[PDB]
């Protein structure tokens, strides 16, 4: 893609080991966690720190309350994500379950993070002006043995997908001589998820152009060239590519010798 | 103060060979001896015992942040080696924190089985065997049992009649003088000595005991890289020498060694070969002996076979009519080699008529026959038999 | 009179100092002093009287858990951190029956107590109970399992190339954990059957009895490392957030002030996001197998202890099939049978001479063969039949 982040200028002698630090930890890939540690879901509770971890959800079936005693009285939807509804019905509200709630989330996958605060107070009376401040946290007052149902939603297809299982990738390493307008630039390395090292360059010049060997699992794509010719400047692209997530990245860096 | 009487038999099992007791004034006897078994017990010594092997790989030292560095141990087969450029995941993340100056330690060793105490394979040193043998006796009329070394130097007092047996004829045994024994088989085998032990082949690990808490062994060990992002010790290895040869050994002594030899463990023995032959010394006490004046001496003597068919069974019938002096017990023997008689001693009172059997090889029979005082000639003609094949000697 | 060592003092093995109770009153201090005496002779004493607890009630799986470990084929081909992982397979026993040995414990819940229709994996912090009546292993047909009890497994597996073992969480999702072995136990006897006959032969082999009886063969267990999760770390806006969890966890941050630290109670680091930061869950309470697929602790040294196992290895009688009668026909020193077997059946016969040539042969399905009959004898042994004698006449 076309997300250009950040513009570099490097400058090594001839002959010198050239390194491109082109190193992103949102494309660490290694092995599938097979859809059940993909993503997950949590609520934690505060009294009041500390925080309680209340229950979890995995993208696989039922939940687990960490808690014995509260088990059947909290419940959320057993088919959430199949349509992303992350709410949690609180069926008889006890005082002692007033405090902080939030709903955290994780996407291990492509290493996301979209949380909410919610605050949940025990009225002994009837209801006491319970929904308010969109601006910021959400409160709702309950009374005793009331349900109460505290909303969570996230409805965008990297969450409620039971869907393409844990690998697709692409990295691309361009090259532009002094002047290219860009638009028909030179392609040197590929880089793929289960792994095609497809070097485009000349025999003698992907003899030195060569990415740091198991370089997808740190995140660090780094360019290297052991000897530098004169005739190497210019302006390489690493051009990123991970789709399905929003990673249209592309950093760029120039290259000078004297 | 009786007689000595001394014979040779071939050293085969259930073949009834008879013998003329001959003593100066004394009625003659027919001795039918069966040799019932021949257990050759060679002395044994343990040289070492081998078994499966067992890989002890503890958890690897991940240094994070860190460089690990190796410690040859005294542990059989200690193969220790350390890595770099690792970055071990765990399902919660990464284990070490820093990007680089990672090191994997990995150790790995050998030592016995757990399955060393019941699946094992013993390896022995057999040398001068001792003889030991069963043999079965036909006087008085009564089938008499004795047990001795088949060597000659120890008696057996059986009912005041001494028996000597021995020596063998033959020194032989189908043991080498290395042998290896898995807890139902005999193998000859020059096995490696001990510290000899090769990978893959027997014995690549080696106990003098079962219990030796040290032992020998080298299996050619070596760990191999780790995959990227996965705490594991992979090793390169080669397998037990055991269960190859549990495969690769083929059959034993029981059903290869020669002679006809049967073998059995605990202990290691072998039984039944039939090699050489073996004397026998009886010393027949002087009480039962009786002269001629006492002996029943019969007179007038005829012989007549209504059928005979030559075989290796008495496939032939004879009838004696005689004329005895009194009545009493008298003996049947036959003076000739290539003829035999099933019979040895029948009852004999005045004038009546005996039947016994006989047994050649030959169509036309011509042999002459003793009973108890006096000989008779018998003559007939046999039959050939329906098999030409016999299981029995 | 057999004394155990804490750090300064001598003492019985079988009577501590914190007794009763022992790990109930502190975790930590007994599992040290475990540790301390694990090459102690009476180590064992010490086990039974420091681990049971009554108002016997020795219950090890007290100080055991489930844990997770690398597999390289969940099922789908690629690999993942399974909680029934595979640690090794036995195939030790002569019958076939395979000992394996997996990262879950079968027969304890969360709550140490005996059952054995739960058993106990790890669900990413916290074990959990699952129903045992969903556990399976299978080769290439489902194997029927005779044994559970810990981490070991005693299953009949047909023949096959592959091994997998699974289950059924809590939340009714199947983990699944596959391995490469080769399955196919070797032949009792001479002749290779598939289910014990009627009539047969009784011959010996080997079987793990399916008995819990922890009394001979051990494993080796020491403290889990410290185990990371990425769930821990938040982010407050311009920090580093942290919460514990009714545990205690050692972080680390790549920023300044308290960067690093191992905090009880939920603690912030500021001037930090997440990403610089990395932080793990200690638990120095629980002690788990010395597997090569988990790192070992990295503070302490080479602390273990050792706990017994069940299921050990012993010797049994297993049954054969005896191969039908031939049908046997004469020549002049000459045998004709003509076997007729069911199954593979090996036929060997052996010269009763000096030199035996002894031939043999897998005789697979009917055939007439013919075989010289020496003077000397011939010995035929037809699978587990006894040997047939064979002589001409
Ligand atoms: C002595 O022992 C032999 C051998 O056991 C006895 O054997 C014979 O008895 C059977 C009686 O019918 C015959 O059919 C057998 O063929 C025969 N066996 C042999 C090997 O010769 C014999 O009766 C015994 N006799 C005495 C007096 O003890
Ligand atoms: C049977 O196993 C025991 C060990 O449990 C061993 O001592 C014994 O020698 C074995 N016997 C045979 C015949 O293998």
């Amino acid at each position: 893609g076309s997300s250009v982040v950040s513009e570099s200028a490097v400058s090594w002698e001839a002959g010198a080991r050239a390194v491109l630090r082109c190193q992103s930890p949102r494309m660490v890939w290694t092995q599938d966690r097979l859809h059940d540690r993909q993503r997950v879901l949590h609520w934690d509770l505060r009294g009041p720190g500390p925080a309680r971890r209340l229950l979890d959800l995995y993208s696989a079936g039922e939940q687990r309350v960490y808690e014995a005693r509260d088990r059947g009285r909290l419940e959320l939807s057993a088919s959430a994500f199949d349509d992303g509804n992350f709410s949690l019905l609180i069926r008889a509200v006890e005082e002692t379950d007033a405090g902080l709630y939030t709903c955290n989330l994780h996407h291990h996958y492509c290493h996301l993070y979209e949380s909410l605060a919610v605050r949940l107070e025990v009225t002994d009376g009837p209801p006491a002006t319970p929904a308010y401040w969109d601006g910021e946290k959400e409160v709702l007052a309950v009374a005793r043995g009331a349900p109460a149902l505290l909303t969570c939603v996230n409805r965008g297809h990297v969450w409620t997908d039971r869907h393409v299982e844990e690998a697709q990738q692409v990295v691309h390493w361009d090259r532009q001589p002094p002047g290219v307008p860009h638009d028909r630039a030179d392609r040197l390395l590929d880089l793929y998820a289960s792994g095609e090292r497809r070097a485009y360059g000349p025999l003698f010049l992907r003899d030195r152009v060569a990415v740091g060997a198991d370089a997808f699992e740190r995140g660090d794509f780094s360019l290297r060239i052991e000897p530098l010719e004169v005739a190497d400047e210019g302006t390489y692209s690493c051009h990123l590519h991970h789709h399905y997530c929003g990673l249209h990245e592309r950093r760029v860096f120039h290259l000078t010798v004297a | 103060g009786s007689y000595e009487h001394v014979t040779v038999i071939p050293n085969t099992v259930g073949v009834p060979y008879k013998t003329l007791v001959n003593r100066p004034g004394y009625s003659p006897m027919v001795l039918e001896m069966e040799l019932l078994s021949v257990t050759l017990e060679p002395t044994l010594s343990l040289d070492y015992i081998t078994c499966e092997y067992k890989t002890v790989i503890p958890s690897p030292y991940v240094k994070c942040c860190g460089t690990a560095e190796c410690k040859d141990k005294n542990l059989p087969d200690y193969s220790c080696k350390v890595f770099t450029g690792v970055y071990p995941f765990m399902w919660g993340g990464a284990y070490c924190f820093c990007d680089a100056e990672n090191t994997q330690l990995s150790e790995a060793h050998v030592e016995k089985s757990e399955s060393c105490k019941t699946e094992f394979a013993s390896a022995y040193r057999a040398h001068t065997a001792s003889a030991s043998a069963k043999l079965r006796v036909l006087y008085q009329g009564n089938n008499i049992t004795v047990t001795a070394y088949a060597n000659g130097d120890h008696a057996v007092t059986v009912k005041d009649a001494k028996f000597i047996v021995g020596p063998m004829s033959s020194a032989w045994t189908p043991f080498d003088n290395k042998i290896v024994v898995y807890k139902g088989d005999v193998y000859n085998m020059d096995y490696p000595p001990f510290g000899a032990g090769r990978p893959g082949q027997f014995g690549d690990i080696q106990s003098r005991t079962p219990e030796s808490k040290d032992v020998y062994a080298n299996t050619q060990l070596v760990l191999q890289r780790p995959a990227a992002g996965t705490v594991h010790v992979p090793y390169s290895q080669a397998p037990s020498g055991f269960k190859y040869w549990l495969k690769e050994r083929g059959a034993s002594l029981q059903h290869t060694a020669p002679f006809g030899c049967q073998i059995a463990t605990n202990p290691v023995r072998a039984v039944n070969c039939a090699v050489g032959n073996m004397p026998i010394s009886i010393d027949i006490p002087e009480a039962a002996f009786t002269r001629v004046v006492d002996a029943p001496s019969l007179t007038d003597m005829s012989c007549e076979v209504p059928a005979c068919t030559h075989s290796s069974d008495f496939g032939g019938v004879a009838i004696i009519k005689y004329a005895a002096s009194k009545k009493g017990k008298c003996a049947v023997h036959s003076m000739t080699n290539a003829v035999t008689i099933r019979e040895a001693e029948i009852e004999v009172e005045g004038n009546s008529q005996l039947q016994i059997s006989f047994s050649t090889a030959l169509a036309s029979a011509e042999f002459r026959v003793q009973v108890c005082s006096t000989q008779v000639h018998c003559a007939a003609e046999c039959h050939p038999p329906k098999d030409h094949i016999v299981n029995y000697p | 009179p057999v004394m155990c060592l804490l750090a300064n003092t001598t003492f019985p093995c079988s009577q501590p100092p914190c007794t009763p109770c022992c790990y109930e009153k502190e975790p930590e201090e007994t599992l040290r002093m475990l540790e301390d005496n694990v090459m102690r002779p009476g180590y064992y004493q010490l086990l039974q009287a420091s681990l049971t607890c009554s108002p016997d009630n020795f219950n090890v799986y007290k100080a055991t858990r489930p844990y997770l470990a690398h597999c390289p084929d969940c099922g789908e081909g690629h690999s993942c951190h399974s909680p029934v992982a595979l640690e090794r397979i036995r195939n030790e026993a002569t019958d076939g029956t395979l000992k394996i040995q997996v990262s879950l414990q079968i027969g304890i819940k969360t709550d140490d107590s005996h059952d054995w229709t739960k058993l106990r994996y790890m669900d990413n912090h916290m074990p959990a109970d699952a129903e045992r009546a969903g556990l399976f292993v299978r080769t290439s047909a489902p194997c029927t399992i005779t044994g559970t009890m810990g981490h070991f497994i005693l299953a009949r597996c047909p023949k096959g190339e592959t091994l997998t073992v699974g289950f059924t969480d809590s939340r009714k999702i199947s983990h699944s954990c596959t391995h490469p072995f080769h399955h196919d136990p070797p032949v009792i006897g001479r002749e290779k059957f598939h289910s014990r006959p009627q009539h047969g032969k009784e011959l010996p082999c080997s079987t793990y009895v399916q008995s819990t009886a922890a009394t001979t063969e051990e494993i080796e267990v020491h403290m889990p490392p410290d185990t990371p999760d990425r769930t821990l770390m938040s982010q407050q806006s311009g920090n580093v957030k942290i919460t514990v969890n009714g545990q205690t966890v050692r972080y680390k941050c790549n920023c300044g002030g308290s960067n690093e630290g191992l905090t009880t109670t939920d603690k912030v680091i500021n001037n930090c996001k997440v990403d610089q930061c990395h932080a793990a869950v200690t638990n120095h309470k629980k002690w788990q197998y010395n597997s090569p697929l988990v790192p070992r602790n990295a503070e302490l040294g080479d602390r273990k202890g050792k706990i017994h196992i069940p299921f050990p290895l012993a010797n049994v009688t297993c049954r054969v099939p005896k191969a039908r009668n031939p049908t046997v026909t004469y020549g002049k020193n000459q045998v004709i049978m003509l076997l007729y077997p069911d199954h593979p059946t090996l036929l060997s016969y052996r010269n009763m001479g000096e030199e035996p040539n002894y031939q043999e042969e897998w005789v697979m399905h009917k055939k007439e063969v013919v075989l010289t009959v020496p003077t000397e004898g011939l010995e035929v042994t037809w699978g587990n039949n006894e040997p047939y004698k064979y002589w001409p006449q």
